This record gives structure tokens, C-alpha cells and sequence, in this order.
């Protein structure tokens, strides 16, 4: 596999698709020899020289590895940096793209274990995807909804509730302060609540909480559907009735359907929230899979104007999902220059066993460009939907309020909230219910570049 | 006048006489789509005409809007336009337009709720002379099974209350 | 820097003060001198954007005497004191209205 | 060349189109060859004959050069005048006539310079264009607006601007007294305003100030696209959402799409303002190219409602605007040109123009025009709103006082400085900075016919 | 003023950067820098003026901006500004709004005499977002099953007058003499005398039996340019259901939004689609205003056609960048950026022009085997009817190749060859009476193995 795969004075073109994978070999086989193979197994796949290659240009298409370091704090495994020209891949398939890369390789008996880190996608290929089909700031526009992390609430019982229940938690949580409610991600069109009927009655709820505050409200009505008819069905219906958003399982439902999804929300201003359901199946082990940064890249570009995000690996993919421009940085998992462009950033998206505690940290690590999602900590409060939505939105202000001022919001955590429950009974009760610079580097570079251009 | 006046200016004179206490104004048999005022406009400054006289009457008002055309094509879609801005009620030539056109387009009435106004252009060429033609009680039975809501019917008096 | 002042209008002249007598009967002069033929119409303040006014008798055709107009323009107003009324210049050759105004708000 | 296109003693057709070149030919070469040349360079393409030819009359399908003029100046050019019978044409083509006048003779080798200077449509080939879609008079009374100019403000920056903020300019002039803002030649879709978001927003931004005003309101939404199917899609979003009037840039995005365009407009009822984008590249060399008369005729029979317009100039402004424009040599007027009942253009005027320009543009351009100012109202240091009445209030002045029977045009400032007197966004404004023709044609055919 | 804002010389384009080259020919108030940063704003953010909208965006990143200046050879009252444009500018996918952006407005700056833009950098990034070619040279000699020689054409005479059915027959005699293809004219579209439907049905009958009287793949450029988008697709359609393998646009008269959609829906059919640039000398003749043929030429590989008629240094230049892979800048034809268009395909060159069986030698030795030649008169005059003309001309072309592939000169050795071939060809022999890849190669190898470096 070395003699044609392994060229250690190959420098990557800018047009090229570069890969990062973490390879842990087999005790017997050198590291030249395995980069060579996955570059191999990765793009030719060739197990025996014949005569049709010889019609073809062999030295161009080709993946090929170029570099290989260790990966430190562990001896075992290295990592193995691999360049594939464009023409290698179909235009505008992240389909084509995923598969191509990590369709084979990851069977490779050879290996002991696999993990695809991180892939530079190349402007000249960012610029043949849709991207977002809005985007966090035409989103903003949208919902005309400035100067703070957008609120949202997952409503639970994620199964049994017929349409009408649930629309009743959908108009309880929206009237009280959030910005958004979330159908489950098993939520699709199950017996006991037909999807038509709960778009019915979730619209009729965002209608009736919408009159009842004056601000924009909305529900990430769930698509995702047996069938791409049916998801393209489910996402007239919305449109059809008013519904601002809409909802994907873009894994489980798959890139081809939502790549699709995001064309047409973009040509029918429906904007897109995706959930990452099954993730944890690819990405958690850390020797064996794809990681979740390489996840938020294809989701990216395959089109979605949320993602949910769930340490420095954290604040590193997030930067992926919402800036223009994101430097190489090892110490946050980042192994690669990756520039979007103007192609539009995402609203990362927390979520997970969070209350009214966790706000001044999640304004902190999050900023303003995130949407909070609160599952059981709004719908737990004791007095209501309203009540505990009230109450997380006051906590998020009075949070945003602390951090305009200077103060150390997650420090002075405590405190900010407790200033801010003398104002709110809402906040009070809940607080003893539960216990307890990307962007500037994009800037500084694009302002660097217009004036200097190559410098 | 049938001839030279603008859509708008033609709307004027179709308010004025709705709100005077009319039921119904009339496209002249002759006015299809001619230069100086074509049938898109005239339809939309005529509906808009049908209801300001309409709201200031508290009297459901309309206009014979005329779809004669030149090909089955652009009848159709002259009466659709009619239905798509609220027209009550259109109006075809069914002999000079043509009994295959009206009785199409009196089968397109009936399916979508629209009156049909029924002119006899041309009657006469046919049914004047007493020794050679076809008598005008003949068109009216024809009419009546082609389609119309209303027909012009006026002689002698006999054969007319006949 | 001052803060521009938003109100409702009434198309050509209503960015200029209100008329008197003397400023109308140029009007009228100007659309007599063009051959057109002047024409009078009002309508409630809430109705002004509609596209047919009530018209005050008919338009004056042939009509060559300035003073005939500015008093049917007076005896329109004494009729709708709350309506709004207009001054229109009906154009023949080209179908079109050579002029229009709002001669009371 | 000469013994065949050259036919001297041929009197047009009422029925042919004839074409007007100023051909600059090298020394050597006589002026009755040149104009024969071009006669069958523009219309057969060869001098010789294959026995292809002879299965043919002909005598019948041919250009014919038929007389040659001096020009006053250039001794060294000439005008030739040339005859197509109608049937060398599709109907309803302005691109299959255009393509056989421009399509081949302009590379000519034998000339030094070759410009097509006018080109006469017969009313035979006119009636089979589907002209404007709607014309000055119909849209005046779907506008309901009478008396005056029309007012309009291209929005700048043409760049970097989003949907919203793009909206919020919008806005602001429309509410000021401006009865149309413009997206520029250049804004398309691009990444930082997507055409849908674009259209939204302005529209929105046209319903708040119409609602604010109570006079309607309009902005040219740019539907010039990569494909016929997304300018379609383009169009078809601007009718969902309500929007009056869109644009189109003719000649880049081109004959056939506009053509395409103008129709769908006048089936949907929608007006359609047109951009000459790139007219300057083939109309300002004086001596090789086609001149704007000329690219002012082909849009009237392809369709327009609003056309950019800049002696000359207000020969092709009546070209563009009267049912019957007669010869005029003074004004580079070569034929007579009948349009018929086929509608006329509204005039625009743009490019650099604030209000100290207004007394002479309404003496210029008259009633009929569209008068859009681009920095001259952004511009103005009390914002959008205030530049725009400020523009408002001198139109109207300007028009008061030509109704009034002023020499607007010497009276000039002091119109304006009287009715400032009664606008401070004016005053600080100044701080800062045909028909009888055709009508008398119309009633005398009308008495008597020939 | 401009200078202040767009003449940046500091400034080093970027890669994404659409860049531009003009040749200004200055007012004689005027110098150079401020013309350069004039013609900038004029063709990206059109003015000199800051109003209070501009504040409210980015103005360093969203313009134009000049960035060198040079003389040119031999002519002291011209220069050349290179401009360059940030791909954020554009519509993607969209020659129509880049040629808008760029020639749209600036050529009416009456401070300047004469403005004429020579060249324009396409960047890869933003090729990547334009269709191309519906097929391109490998992929048409793919369908049509034709190696190793340039392709023959024949456009027939008279443009006007004949019925469909004459028409065909002129169709049918060149089509079994041996030319690949034959033409309409860019006037033929849909006239009185011969209505577009019948053309088509009777081209189609004589395309298929000459085909089945020769044995060889044949052709017919039908024209489907049309009074308005819905005309064009009609035609364009029907010569799909008919089984045409080729139909033809006049790119710049018809328009650049119907020919890209033109493309398009060729390439989602299976149409070959020869392109005319008729109107082309309005623009591109006057050297000191206008637009140069060269990008002309880059638009319509963008936009897409699988031929385009081409047409000493600069001609064989814009060759290059029609046919090529990546073409490097070469000042001694015209180039002045390199193009580079990655695995977008190459465009036939079509000669045409009042050319006989004479000229086969040069075309041959200039345009090589990737190149459509197309002859009027030189077969419609030949003495023996069409068939032969179309028979001279077929010989005198594989002569000409055989001798070429053999090792000959075949222009220094023209006479002779022809000469030898007219012996075996009484077609040929009376006829005779009566009348650059390498680099791109290089290149990409090179790439291959060294990647950036």
C-alpha cells in the first residue's frame, strides 16, 4: 500500500478535501504503511493492480496520506493526515463526501481501531452546498428576536399525549416566555397523536401565545418521516398553516432527505431545527468512530439553521457550527484551517438536564448565539408551564443584563439570580426547587485579508 | 361608449350606474380584449367598481364581464380570472364565439358557480328574413340546452311572448 | 439633525401648503389651456385610497370659465363638509387624467 | 456586391423594415459598394451565388440598399439606407429582428466603423409584439397617481446590505414621499441578501410606508436571474407576496428572457421597470455599435413599463413615449416611426441628480417620467425620510409653478426657495448640494385617412 | 473622489477573487490612479459618495478595489488597471450577474476616453457553482463515436427563402457526401417562409437518411433561439422527441439567462448544444472600447455549449481557454490571468468564415483535431452537387491528418498532400480546381506528485 499511498512531500492544494484520521494499528504494522492503507482503502479501495486503472490517470485520483504525527498522551495510536482532490467527489453531496470517506475504511482488519477526527472542507466545495437555508442572523431577522440566547422547551411525555394535551403544554411554556417549543425526536406520527393533528393544534397554541405576549413564537414541528414523500408532505403542512419552524433527525432520517429538507425550507422560508439523534452511536468512543465536530460540518453544509451541541472539543465545534472563519487548534480538537465563507452559521443548541442553575454558565460558554432548551426544568416547576417558563426567561435576562454590566456572570452566579428572584416570585420558587473570541479571530482575519488581501 | 373608453375610465361609468340602483352593467357584445382598454384590466377596475357600489348599496351587484375570445384557451382563462376576483356573473356570443366554446363554457359555469349572461350577436344575419333561415325560437331552444343563465329575447309580439 | 414629521397625503400638491382660491383657478386655467376637461369628486377621509370617489354632478366638458368650476368645487364642499374633494382634468386623447388634487383635506 | 444590393429606384415598403447605418469605409472604397455590402452582409450573408440560390426568388429575399446620404461632419462617412421585407422576420421577435440587423455585418472588414443609427418597424411587424405590458396610461391609473412625475430612490450601498437592513432603507424613503425605491442593476441573489428574504422584507418595508402615507406604493424588485426558470420563480414570488412592480436588466439578462418577462407581466398584472445595464458598452462610440434609439425601440416592442433614458435624448424619450414620432434629422430621427395603439414607456431619469436638478427635469422630461435620485436622497443629513419629502416638495413646486405658466427652468431658484420657506427638509437641502406632434397626426388621419 | 477608497496597491488578490483587466484610456486631466480606482467603484459599489447606508455595512470588504497598475506596449494614452472583486459580490452560478457587476454601468464613465475589458479571472470556487458544458469535447466524441480528426460542418445557403422540405434536401446531399454536421444559420429561427416545426421534421429525415446511407453518426445544428423562453424550450424539446443528437443557441443575441438554462436543460436531456456568437463584432471589434472576445469566450464555457465558433496570438489564445484545463497567463496572447478550470470540460472550436478545401492544411495545423470546421460556399459551390463538395472537403481533411500523424508539415507541405489525395478523389481533385495541452498535462502531473509547492 506504501509505494503509491504514502507521500510525505505532497503539500495539500486548497482545492483539496483533507481528512485527520486517528489510527491505532495492529502491534505489527509500521505507521507509513497503515496511513498508506486507510488513504487506500479510503479512495481506491485496491486490493489488485489491473489493467483498467492503467486506462486512468493513477497519480491524480488518488487519496493519499502526507503527513503522520503522534497523538500525544498516547503511544498506541497516531494520526494520519490524507488529501483528496476535489474531483473525487460528486458537487454538493455531503452524501457523496461522507461516504466516500468513511464508507470502507473502518472495516479495515488490519487496524485495531478507526476514528475520523476532523475533514477540511475546502471554500471551493463550501461554496457548491446550500448551507443553511437561513441562518443565524436572517433567522434573528425573522423572528425579530435581538441581544439574547433564544429559550426553548422539549414537552414531555415524549409519548402518549394526544394532539390537543400536547398542544396545551405547547401554549402553557410559550405564553410564559419562551421563544420555542420542541416535538421529540421520536415524535413523528405515532397512533396516539397523528402528526396533522398535532401541527393543527400546535399551530393554534403558537398563534394563541403569540397574541397573548407580542412576541414571535414557534415549534419545531418534527418531519422526519418514513418516506421522503412524507417529510416533504409534513413540511407543506406547516407552511400551509403558519408554522414558522420545523424539525429533522437528520442522522436517523438520513442525508439525502435532509439535504433535501434544507433546499426546501430555504425556498419556502421554513427555518430548520436539527436534532442529532444517534450521534452518541458514532462519536462517543474515542478510539472507534466519527467524531461529533465532523458531524457538525456535514450538518452545516447539508443545511439547518439549529443544531444541538450538547470541554475544549465543545467550544471547538460550536465555533465550526456558527463563525465565518475557524483556525487550526489542536488543544479544541481542531487540526484544520476551516473556512466557510459567507455561507451562514448555526444556532447551537443546549439542551439536556439543565435548570435555572446552569444559566450564568450557559450564557458564558454559549453567548448570544444559542438557543437554551429546557426539558423537565421548565415543566417541573410547581406551578405550571408558565411559572417555570417565566422563571428561566427572567434567569436568562437578568444573566444577559449581569453580563452587559461587566460582572462575572458565572462567577457572581448566585448572586445575579438572587437580585433577580426579588422582581420575580417565578424565579424565587424555582430556584429552590432544583439545588446548586471565535468570533473576534474571524473578524480580525476578514479585516486583515480586505485590507491586504494574501497577508 | 363600446368603443375607446379606458378600463378605469369604463370602471367609472360601471360604479355610477351599480350604485344608482342597477343590478347589473354589461360589456357591449363587441368589447373582448381591443387595444385602448384590455379584458385583465377591465376586469379588476370593474370588480373593484361591482363593490364600492355594492358596499355603498347594501345590493348584490354585478357585471356581464364578456369572455368572448378568440380561442377556447383564452375564454377559460378569462372566466377563471372572473372567479379568481370575485365576478358573480360573465357573459358570452354563443353564436359568434360558437355553440362548442358556450356550451363548454356553460358546463366551466356551473362547475365553479358563475352566472352566464347569454348575448344573441348575430341572431339576425339568420333569423330575420320570413322565407330563408333559421327562426329565433330555434336559438332560444338551443341556448337553453347549451347553457345560459339569462338569454336577450327582444317583434310581433306572439311569436315573441312564444 | 430634525425629525421628520409623518402624516397622511393625498398625491400631487398635498407636499405643498393647502390652496386658497387664487393657487385652484391656476389649476383649472392650466387644465382648460391643455383641453382638458375638469371633473369634481369626494369621498369620505376614511375612503380616499379607493379608486372610484363619488362624483359630483359630471365632468365639465367644453367648459371655458374658471369661476363655472371653483364654485362647484364651493357647492360639493357645502354638501360633504367632512368629505374630502377633488380637482381631476380628464385627458382625451390619452385616457388618462392630465391632472389631479385635493382641494379640501 | 453593387451589381445586386444596390437598387437605387427601390421605394420602400410600408411593410419593410429599413435600417439607417453610418458606415465608415477605407479610402479606397466607393460609397454605393459599402451600402450594398451591408445590405446583403445583414441579410444573405454573401455576394456570391451556390445552385442552393436558384431554388429561390431571389429577388424577393434580400436587403436592399435603396439611398446613400452625407453626413454633416465626417467626410469620410455616410449614412445607407436599407429595406428587409417583413418576411425575412419571425413575428414577435425582437431578437430574430435584432440578430439579422447586428448578428454578422458589424464584423465587416471592409469598413472602419459601421453604427446602426435607427431602424424603421412597420406597424405590420409591431402589431405582432407584444409591446409594455401595461404603458404609461395603465399604470397611472394602477398607481392612481396623476399630475406629476414619478419619484423614485435606488438604494445604496448596492452591496453588503441584508434583507432587513435593505428593508429598513426601503422604508424610510417610501414613508418620505418617494413613490418608488429600486434595487440596483447588480443585486441579484447574492450571499449577503437572498433574493427571498430581499423581497420580504422590502415588501414589508413598501406596506408599512404605504399604510403611513396613504398613497401607493411601489419597488422594483430585480428578478434578473441565471435561468429562465429562477427569473420566472422570481416573479411569481414578488405576485404572492403583493409587491406592484419588478425589474429586469434587459440586455444582460437578454432579449429572449425579457421578452419572456414582459409578457408574463402583462398576464399577471405586473408593472415592469427595465435597467439598460451595459447599453454603454455597444451605444457610445459614435462611429461602431448600435446607439441607444435604436436599443430604445427593440425594448418597447420586447415590453417595459419604466425605461432608463440617461437632442438626441428627446428624440428617443418621444420614440419611447408618442403613438407617432415623425423624421427628425436634428434629433437623429431617420424614419418616421407609427407605434399605433401600442402603448408608450415611462421615461427614467437617474444618475447624479438632487434638487437643484428638479426645475429643469420636469421642463425636460415632462409629466410622464420617473425622476430617480440615488444619493441625492439617501444623502440628505436628516436621513431617508427627510431627503425624500425634501425631493417631494420641489417636484411639486417645480410643477405648481409650469401648471402657473413660469419658466420653470430660468425661474429656477426661486421657485425653489419660495416653497422652502414652507419645508425645512428642502431648505437644508439646497444647502447641502412630442405629444401635439402626434396627436395633430392623430386627429388629421382621423378627418380625412391619406 | 475615488483613489482614496479603491486604489489599494498594498493589496495582493485573493484566490476566491474574481479579477478583472482593463485597458483605460484616460481624459487627458485624468491619472492613472484615479482612473483605475474610478473604473473599481463604477463596476462594484457605484459611487464615490459615503452616505449614511454605508455605515451601516462593511465598506472595506464589499468593494471593488484597484490594486496595479501597467503601461501598455506601444500606446502611452492607455493603461491597464487590474481589479480585483471579492466572490462574495456575486450571485453564484450566474455569468449574468458577474458580466452585469462588471460591464454594467462602468463604461459609460465619461471621465475615461475609451474603456475595453481584456481579461477576466474566474476563480475556481466560483466555477465550481456554474454547469459548464452540457457535455464538453471527450463526452460529445463519447456519443457521437468520432476520434482522431477535427469535425466537418456545413452551414447552408441561402439563409432565406427555402421551404422546410428544399431546406432538408440541401441538408440531406451534404450530410451523406461525408460532413459530420451541417447548420443553420443564427437568422434561421422561425420565419414565414419555413416554420421552425417543419424544419425540424424535415432536417431529422434527412439527418437519418444519410445516416443510414453512410454508416456514421451525423448531425444537424437546429436552431431553437426564440422570441421568448417558453419558445426556445419548445423547439429545443420537440428536437429531443424527434431524436436530434445536437440543437443551437445564439448565445449573446438570445441572451446569457436563456442560453445558461439552454444548457441545462441540454445537459438533463442529452442535446449537444452548438453555440453562435452572433453580435459578437458590436462588441469585441473596437480595441479600445469594449468588450474582448476572450471573455466573451470564458462566459459561454461558464454559461455552457458544447461548440463555439472562434473564428493571429490571441485567437489560438482564447482557444486555449476554451479547450484547456488551465491555461497560464501569456501577455503575447492576450491572457493576463491564468484560468484555471479544474474538471470543467472543453468546448469544440468551430472555424467558419469563407474557407475551401485550401485552408485545410492551416486549420488542421492550428485548431488540431478538437475543433468543428465549418464551410459555407466551400461545399454548397462545389460543380458536382453538394454530396461531393462534402466529399472533397471530408478527403482533403483526412488527408491532411494522415499526413499530419505521419510526421509531415502539412502547412510547408499543403500543395503536395493535397495534391497526392486528389489523385484517388475526382471529388477533391476538381475542387482543388474550382478554388498549449501540453502544459495543462504538464501541470496537472506535477500537481499530482507536489501538491502546493
Amino acid at each position: 500500500y506504501r509505494q503509491t499511498y504514502w507521500m510525505p512531500e505532497y503539500t495539500p492544494l486548497d482545492s483539496d478535501i483533507l481528512a485527520c484520521f486517528k489510527i491505532t494499528p495492529q502491534p505489527g504494522v509500521d505507521r507509513e504503511e497503515a496511513a498508506a492503507a486507510v488513504a487506500a482503502e479510503s479512495s481506491t479501495g485496491t486490493w489488485t493492480t489491473v489493467w483498467t486503472d492503467l486506462l486512468t490517470d493513477m497519480d491524480y485520483y488518488k487519496g493519499r496520506a502526507y503527513r503522520i504525527e503522534d497523538v500525544p498522551g498516547d503511544d498506541a495510536a497516531f494520526y494520519a493526515f490524507i488529501a483528496y482532490p476535489i474531483d473525487l467527489f460528486e458537487e454538493g453531496s455531503v452524501v457523496n463526501v461522507f461516504t466516500s470517506l468513511v464508507g470502507n475504511v473502518f472495516g479495515f482488519k488490519a487496524v485495531r481501531g478507526l476514528r475520523l477526527e476532523d475533514v477540511r472542507f475546502p471554500l471551493a466545495y463550501v461554496k457548491t452546498c446550500g448551507g443553511p437555508p437561513h441562518g443565524i442572523q436572517v433567522e434573528r431577522d425573522k423572528m425579530n428576536k435581538y441581544g439574547r440566547p433564544l429559550l426553548g422547551c422539549t414537552i414531555k411525555p415524549k409519548l402518549g399525549l394526544s394532539a390537543k394535551n400536547y398542544g396545551r403544554a405547547v401554549y402553557e411554556c410559550l405564553r410564559g416566555g419562551l421563544d420555542f417549543t420542541k416535538d421529540d425526536e421520536n415524535i413523528n406520527s405515532q397512533p396516539f397523536m397523528r402528526w396533522r393533528d398535532r401541527f393543527l393544534f400546535v399551530q393554534d397554541a403558537t398563534e394563541t401565545a403569540e397574541a397573548q405576549t407580542g412576541e414571535r413564537k414557534g415549534h419545531y414541528l418534527n418531519v422526519t418521516a418514513p418516506t421522503p414523500e412524507e417529510m416533504y408532505k409534513r413540511a407543506e403542512f406547516a407552511k400551509e398553516i403558519g408554522a414558522p419552524i420545523i424539525m429533522h433527525d437528520y442522522i436517523t432520517g438520513g442525508f439525502t432527505a435532509n439535504t433535501g429538507l434544507a433546499k426546501w425550507c430555504q425556498d419556502n422560508g421554513v427555518l430548520l431545527h436539527i436534532h442529532r439523534a444517534m450521534h452518541a452511536v458514532i462519536d462517543r468512543n474515542p478510539n472507534h468512530g466519527i467524531h461529533f465536530r465532523v458531524l457538525t460540518k456535514i450538518l452545516r453544509l447539508s443545511g439547518g439553521d439549529h443544531l444541538h451541541t450538547g470541554r475544549a472539543s465543545t467550544l471547538g465545534w460550536i465555533d465550526l457550527l456558527r463563525e465565518s472563519f475557524i483556525p487550526e487548534d489542536r488543544s479544541r480538537g481542531i487540526f484544520f484551517d476551516q473556512d466557510w465563507g459567507s455561507m451562514p452559521g448555526v444556532f447551537a443548541v443546549a439542551s439536556g438536564g439543565i435548570h435555572v442553575w446552569h444559566m450564568p454558565a450557559l450564557v458564558n460558554i454559549f453567548g448570544d448565539d444559542s438557543v437554551l432548551q429546557f426539558g423537565g426544568g421548565t415543566l417541573g416547576h410547581p406551578w405550571g408551564n408558565a411559572a417555570g417558563a417565566a422563571a428561566n426567561r427572567v434567569a436568562l435576562e437578568a444573566c444577559v443584563e449581569a453580563r452587559n454590566q461587566g460582572r462575572d456572570i458565572e462567577k457572581e452566579g448566585k448572586e445575579i439570580l438572587t437580585a433577580a428572584a426579588q422582581h420575580s416570585p417565578e424565579l424565587k420558587i424555582a430556584m429552590e426547587t432544583w439545588k446548586e473570541s471565535g468570533r473576534d479571530l474571524a473578524r480580525a482575519r476578514r479585516e486583515a485579508l480586505s485590507q491586504q488581501g494574501k497577508a | 361608449p363600446k368603443l375607446g373608453l379606458s378600463a378605469k375610465n369604463y370602471g367609472r361609468a360601471v360604479y355610477e350606474c351599480l350604485r344608482g340602483g342597477l343590478d347589473f352593467t354589461k360589456d357591449d357584445e363587441n368589447i373582448n380584449s381591443q387595444p385602448f382598454m384590455r379584458w385583465r384590466d377591465r376586469f379588476l377596475f370593474v370588480q373593484d367598481a361591482t363593490e364600492t357600489a355594492e358596499a355603498q348599496t347594501g345590493e348584490r351587484k354585478g357585471h356581464y364581464l364578456n369572455v368572448t375570445a378568440p380561442t377556447p384557451e383564452e375564454m377559460y382563462k378569462r372566466a377563471e380570472f372572473a372567479k379568481e376576483i370575485g365576478a358573480p356573473i360573465i357573459m358570452h356570443d354563443y353564436i359568434t364565439g360558437g355553440f362548442t366554446a358556450n356550451t363548454g363554457l356553460a358546463k366551466w359555469c356551473q362547475d365553479n358557480g358563475v352566472l352566464l349572461h347569454i348575448h344573441r350577436a348575430m341572431h339576425a344575419v339568420i333569423d330575420r328574413n320570413p322565407n330563408h333561415g333559421i327562426h329565433f325560437r330555434v336559438l332560444t331552444k338551443i341556448l337553453r340546452l347549451s347553457g345560459g343563465d339569462h338569454l336577450h329575447t327582444g317583434g310581433d309580439r306572439a311569436s315573441t311572448l312564444g | 439633525m430634525q425629525d421628520y414629521k409623518q402624516s397622511l397625503k393625498y398625491e400631487t400638491f398635498s407636499y405643498l401648503p393647502p390652496m386658497n382660491a387664487e393657487r385652484i383657478r391656476a389649476q383649472i386655467k392650466y387644465a382648460i389651456a391643455q383641453g382638458w376637461s375638469p371633473g369634481i369628486e369626494h369621498v369620505e377621509v376614511k375612503n380616499s385610497m379607493n379608486q372610484y370617489w363619488y362624483m359630483w354632478k359630471l365632468p365639465f366638458f367644453g367648459e371655458q370659465n374658471v369661476d363655472n368650476v371653483l364654485a362647484e368645487i364651493e357647492a360639493c364642499r357645502s354638501a360633504y363638509p367632512t368629505h374630502q374633494v377633488k380637482l381631476v382634468a380628464y385627458d382625451n386623447y390619452a385616457q388618462s387624467l392630465g391632472l389631479a388634487f385635493v382641494v379640501y383635506r
